[PDB]
RNA sequence: UAACCGGAGAGGGAACCCACU
């Protein structure tokens, strides 16, 4: 164990094994439950580890190197199944890293963790700590093949927006943006903000006890000044009251 | 101890000498703004 | 404030249109790669066949890699040339720049021409597979492409390997950054 | 979750349209096509009516534990 | 936090009025109107107007900050003629033209609703 | 109570600042001696600092979510003499290159290039429009 | 509600900050009804050189045209510029993607050709 | 120094949309009428959403979001009925008001739609736009959950809120052959043509004119279907009309305090 | 003067008083909820 | 044959990790 390996064609002679057979096969998948596993058994593709590809010739393409033209080596044996594949989970969503330049993929990626959306199904129900929603997730307008593999088509994070590569009032000299106060009124990125509170009540040997209850002015003391006509009897804010800072 | 209470960075000489906290001081960030002159600087009315 | 009403009224963009070149120039750039690639070739045919005779100074390894650095930089230099020769003076890449605001003609190269070749620290990228820099490769062999040089521009997209290349560069670029400023702030603080 | 009911840039109304959009690609239309067919000639439009993804079914497909 | 309500762009409160004078010193004749929580929708014509204008020299209209509803306006004229008269004859001018575009507006649709044919 | 309320001269009031007050601005790490300024306060109804371009160039600061620290002296002396030390008109100019650090910003400064090339010629109504936003306009029109 | 002073983001790394929020009459717009959304910066576009940026909003004014998802797949090499720019000749656009924006303010064209488009974006 | 004389024609009307062109007239004040459709012309929308028990999984505020984006009929009421923040009554009152009900219980194993349709009005002059085609969906309830709720409608304009904004969409141009060169091309044969330009095919550029105007103002209105288009400008003319008295009569009696 | 409680996973009411065991009167669950407030709630559409 | 009383300071800390500059 600890060995890192990657799925890698198998290729013999000038031509390849992943056949048309097969492949039709793996399109009518979900009816004779052909696997990737199958694909494994049948032994088109395997697995390949650092030391064999270390000691292996690879074909970069089969469509533009493993044929026949102007011979590089003419002596492949493994080949990639997709160039993208060596991407990760958020350069997989970043579009165009062959353009973009790598300060600014790294900056990208990095901030796909910053990158603030729907992000669970069941958040009404799983009480977090700071968690974010948005109203109106969108799925990107054009992006790669993966993101629908990432299942970023269902649980996305932003809105396509109708930018203006200009300068039009002065207020964006520096990494600023101006933005449309009638669409953020009509919905535009209004999002919600979630914070969870707890507390343990204690029982100890009777020297100090912890008991749920609305405090009172004359009976407890120690009090901070404050209200406490939203706290109930028992001592717990009930849902749908509207409360701000330095409020019990 | 008391030896490496007075040699680390949050140490007596340097993080509470040299360097101590101090109040009348607010932190926020900032937003381009050409409309008022050089020596103004804009605050919020929470802030002020 | 003037300026500023002025820019409102005139209005400044960038766009694919002043991103993007002319097809004559774009086939100079492609004779002159590939005049500088035979070259090359050439030259590393005459080390193979040790018709190469090395520079007093220096070992016949260290003569070829500058011979083949030399090269790269001259045809670099002509790209560039020739580009910032050809842009149309109607791009405001050129017309910022002139303005000299932010970038510089060498990033006009780059982002129009050819990215080039990518060192690291300070020389090409070496071996870090069996005396080949990536197993896409074969064994021994010292071409620009399979060593780190980018043959392509940012308009013109870039294979994974360059890109991969592009991607040592960053982080080389990134690293030195962050040791650079926490040095900095150390040796400021023991100065003051 | 919910498909807004304005355009963001116009204010065309918009949720209706929704499932009607559903109702076309249903009845098998190429999805820019059935979009001009009910009758959206703005890009600003065509995007909310094209990319919106819904959540409200598996919201819905979760129980009501607030009963 | 600290949001300005929406009616802070167009009510005006108690305490100011809508406009204020100020007689200029670089320039004689020149005269400041401050229109407070309006904007270029009646900056700009009203410049239209007093560019229609031959009488005055000098015309000038600036909001001091576009989240500040204000606007101010700077107009030097010819002497013996009066920047006050003037912005209010300009004023009451473009009214008239507006009230012309209106009720041809409405010769114009109802000549649409009985059919241009 | 209003009793405690009436004031007398020579009391000492906590009050909330108005416009023109000196208050010391900086970003850490204070890198360079002119990364903080003094600055005369102003109130905006949006909740941020808003400040000039001519002072980020100084500052190092570009918008990407860097926040800046506001400290205000209480003592009327200290106010004075960062008034009077630390204010940007007074310390324009670096003394490490002697050279002037205020500067001016990347997107002004293209735009002034092409208001400077030679071609321009400029209707009168923007003319008009434009010589109001001059702080010591004399006041008279310039010849065509 | 989205103030200014929110963190916004791209998907190649341009972090911005909302400066301030103008009313719908106040941006300009096109000779159609579209109004745009975002101001980003054509100073800071040289600098990052996000040329991806340029094409993902092309790119996306295309699909948005045409009524497909578009597909940004990095090492495809089988669709370029030049196929994009025909693609908007085809739905008779402009070539490379500029068109003439008009003041919100005074009403009059902005001298300069503007360029404008969909992409995604993220508040952070 | 005086006035000219512009000019008014309509090419086509439709319920959704009109297009007509303005001509002699300053861009100044075709920007001002793009403006004024934009901004201060005051319709009907719902502003007040009091909600007596919400158990839907969307959320109250958005609920009370959706309502307030609903639009509705205003077509001569709007006039008839005064400001809410102006009219001197408790509360809401009918003469500046309208009152609005939703009472939903999905009790059916079928998701039940909530709809436009659905709302209850206490004045027929003012329904939703959808009714009097698919109704606009509000929200989508599972069966055993409820959403009880009132609402008031009041008078307001774009100035407040793009749901008191009426028009969907003003398209206003000029000069479709840049006679006037306010833009400068570099490549105009590359530029496509405008569908309003009647320069050749082979040029596609109009000749610079020394001496002009930009003119021939060419203006597309489509509402979002809460009134009509002619309604619409008739509103915010007047609303002119009404802004410039009152500035007006303010001025004068300014004058009157300096003399 | 007792709360009015939900179940949850019941979707039931129940009546429970201080101090007394989170329990399902018929179940015995201990994920447990409180009712909405009987306190009016308005919002504007802002 | 009885008369104006008023009450606001706070409570840990220490470590690790992440994020941002
Ligand atoms: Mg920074
Ligand atoms: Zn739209
Ligand atoms: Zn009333
Ligand atoms: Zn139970």
């Amino acid at each position: 164990a600890g060995r890192i390996c990657r799925p890698l064609l198998i290729v013999e002679k000038q031509k390849l094994l992943l056949k048309k057979r097969h492949i039709d096969q793996l399109k009518e998948r979900e009816y004779n439950n052909y696997s990737w596993q199958d694909l494994v058994a049948s032994g088109v593709v395997e697995y390949i580890d650092t030391l064999e590809e270390e000691t292996v010739m690879l074909a970069m393409t089969p469509d533009d190197l493993q044929e026949k033209e102007v011979a590089y080596c003419s002596t492949y044996t493994h080949c990639e199944i997709h160039p993208s594949m060596i991407l990760g989970v958020c350069a997989s969503i970043i579009p165009f890293p062959d353009h973009n330049q790598s300060p600014r993929n790294t900056y990208q990626s990095a901030m796909g963790k910053q990158a603030m959306g729907v992000y669970i199904t069941n958040f009404h129900v799983r009480m977090d700590t700071l968690a974010h929603v948005l109203y109106y997730p969108q799925k990107p307008l054009v992006t790669t093949r993966s993101m629908e593999y990432l299942r970023f088509r269902e649980l996305p994070a932003g809105i396509n927006s109708i930018v203006a590569i200009a300068s039009y009032t002065g207020y964006n000299q520096e990494d600023s943006v101006i933005m449309n106060r009638s669409a953020v009124d009509r919905g535009f990125f209004r999002s919600v903000f979630y914070r969870s509170y707890k507390e343990q009540e204690s029982k100890k040997g009777f020297d100090q006890e912890e008991v749920f209850e609305k405090p009172t002015r004359e009976t407890c003391q120690g009090m901070r000044h404050a209200i406490y006509d939203k706290l109930d009897d028992d001592g717990l804010i009930a849902p749908g009251v509207r409360v701000s800072g330095d409020d019990v | 101890s008391l030896k490496q209470r007075l040699k680390g960075k949050e140490g007596r000489v340097r993080g509470n000498l040299m360097g101590k906290r101090v109040d009348f001081s607010a932190r926020t960030v900032i937003t381009p703004d050409p409309n008022l002159s050089i020596d103004q600087v804009g605050v919020p009315r929470s802030i002020a | 404030t003037v300026i500023n009403n002025w820019l409102l009224i005139e209005g400044h963009t960038i766009g694919i249109g002043d991103s993007i070149a002319d097809s004559k120039t774009y086939q100079d750039i492609q004779n002159t790669i590939k005049k500088a690639k035979q070259d090359v070739i050439e030259v590393i045919e005459k080390a193979h066949n040790n018709e190469l005779e090395p520079t007093p100074g220096n070992t016949l390894r260290q003569t070829f890699e500058n011979q083949v650095n030399r090269i790269l930089n001259d045809a670099r230099d002509k790209t560039g040339s020739s580009a910032q020769k050809s842009l149309s003076e109607y791009n405001n890449f050129k017309s910022m720049v002139v303005s000299g605001a932010k970038g510089s003609k060498i990033n006009i190269s780059q982002v129009i021409a050819v990215v080039g070749q990518q060192n690291v620290e300070g020389k090409r990228i070496p071996f870090g597979f069996k005396h080949r820099t990536l197993p896409h490769f074969i064994k021994d062999d010292y071409g620009p492409e399979s060593r780190g040089f980018v043959e392509n521009s940012y308009l013109a997209g870039l294979t994974p390997t360059e890109f991969f290349f592009h991607a040592m560069g960053g982080r080389e670029g990134l690293i030195d950054t962050a040791v650079k400023t926490a040095e900095t702030g150390y040796i400021q603080r023991r100065l003051i | 979750m919910i498909i807004p009911v304005r355009c963001f840039t116009c204010g065309k109304i918009v949720g209706n349209k929704w499932e009607a959009y559903l109702g076309l690609l249903q009845a098998e239309y190429t999805e820019g096509d059935a979009l001009d067919a009910l009758g959206l000639k703005r890009y600003c439009c065509r995007r909310m009516l094209l990319a919106h993804v819904d959540l409200i079914e598996k919201l819905l497909n979760y129980a009501p534990l607030e009963k | 936090m600290n949001a300005p309500p929406a009616f802070e762009s167009f009510l005006l409160f108690e305490g100011e009025k809508k406009i204020t004078i100020n007689k200029d010193t670089k320039v004689p004749n020149a005269c400041l109107f401050t229109i407070n929580k309006e904007d270029h929708t009646l900056g700009n014509i009203i410049k239209s107007q007093l560019l229609k204008d031959p009488q005055v020299l000098f015309a000038g209209y600036k909001v001091p900050h576009p989240l500040e509803h204000k606007i101010i306006i700077r107009v030097q004229t010819t002497p013996d003629y009066s920047p006050q008269e003037a912005f209010t004859n300009a004023i009451t001018d473009l009214i008239s033209e507006l009230s012309l575009l209106e009720e041809r507006f409405r010769v114009a649709i109802k000549d649409k609703q009985e059919g241009i044919e | 109570k209003p009793s405690d309320l009436h004031l007398q001269t020579g009391y000492k009031v906590e009050r909330h600042m108005c416009d023109g007050d000196i208050v010391i601005f900086n970003r850490q790490p204070t890198l360079h001696k002119m990364s903080m300024m003094g600055h005369r306060v102003r109130i905006l109804p949006w909740s941020t600092f808003r400040l000039n371009l001519s002072v980020t160039t100084p500052y190092n600061a570009d918008f990407d979510g860097d926040e800046m620290n506001l400290h205000l002296p209480q003592s009327l002396e200290t106010r004075a003499e960062i008034q009077e030390l630390a204010m940007v008109p007074r310390m324009i100019v670096t003394p490490q290159s002697n050279r002037p650090v205020m500067g001016i910003v990347q997107d002004t400064l293209t735009a002034v290039r092409k208001f400077t090339k030679r071609d321009v010629f400029l209707e009168r109504g923007e003319v008009m429009n434009l010589l109001m936003f001059l702080s010591t306009w004399d006041g008279k029109v310039p010849q065509p | 509600i989205p103030q200014i002073g929110d963190k916004f983001a791209s998907r190649h790394g341009q972090k911005g900050t909302c400066g301030i929020q103008y009313r719908q009459e106040d941006m300009p717009f096109t000779c159609e009804g579209i109004t745009p959304d975002i101001i980003i910066n054509p100073h800071a576009i040289p600098s990052r050189m996000t040329i991806g940026h340029l094409i993902e909003c092309l790119q996306g004014k295309v699909s948005a045209n045409k009524g497909e998802i578009g597909d940004a797949t990095p090492f495809n090499d089988a669709v370029n510029v030049q196929k994009i720019s025909n693609l908007l000749s085809d739905y008779g656009y402009h070539l490379r993607g500029n068109e003439v924006l008009y003041n919100g303010f005074t009403g009059r064209k902005i001298t300069s050709q503007i360029f404008i488009g969909p992409t995604y974006y993220q508040r952070l | 120094p005086y006035a000219n004389q512009p000019t008014v024609r309509i090419t086509e009307l439709t319920d959704e949309n009109v297009k007509f062109i303005i001509e002699n007239t300053d861009l100044a004040v075709a920007n001002s009428i793009r403006r004024v459709f934009i901004a201060e012309v005051p319709i009907i929308a719902i502003d007040w959403v009091q909600i007596d028990a919400n158990s839907s999984v969307l959320h109250d505020e958005f609920i009370a979001h959706r309502l307030g984006l609903i639009p509705l009929t205003s077509d001569d009421i709007v006039d008839k009925l005064q400001y809410s923040r102006d009219c001197t009554c408790e509360e809401f009152c009918p003469e500046c008001s309208v009152e609005f009900t939703l009472d939903v219980r999905c009790n059916e194993d079928q998701t039940r739609h909530v709809t436009s349709r659905d709302l209850i009005s206490n004045s027929p002059r003012v329904i939703p736009v959808t009714s009097r085609q698919d109704d606009i969906l509000i929200v989508k309830l599972r069966k055993g959950q409820e959403l009880r709720l009132r609402a008031y409608a009041k008078k307001g304009f774009g100035k407040e809120h793009a749901k008191w904004n009426p028009t969907a969409g003003v398209a206003f141009e000029y000069d479709p052959d840049n006679a006037l060169r306010h833009t400068v091309y570099p490549k105009p044969e590359e530029w496509p043509k405008s569908e309003y330009s009647e320069l050749d095919e082979d040029e596609s550029q109009a000749p610079y004119d020394p001496n002009g105007k930009p003119e021939r103002f060419y203006y597309n209105v489509e509402s979002c279907g809460s009134l009509r288009p002619e309604t619409i400008v008739l509103s915010a003319l007047s609303g002119l009309k009404k802004k410039l008295s009152d500035l007006q009569t303010q001025l004068s009696h300014e004058i009157q305090s300096d003399v | 003067q007792p709360m009015i409680y939900i179940c949850g996973e019941c979707h039931t009411e129940n009546e429970i008083k201080s101090r007394d065991p989170i329990r399902c009167r018929e179940c015995g669950y201990r994920i447990m909820y409180k009712k909405r407030t009987k306190r009016l709630v308005v919002f504007d559409a802002r």
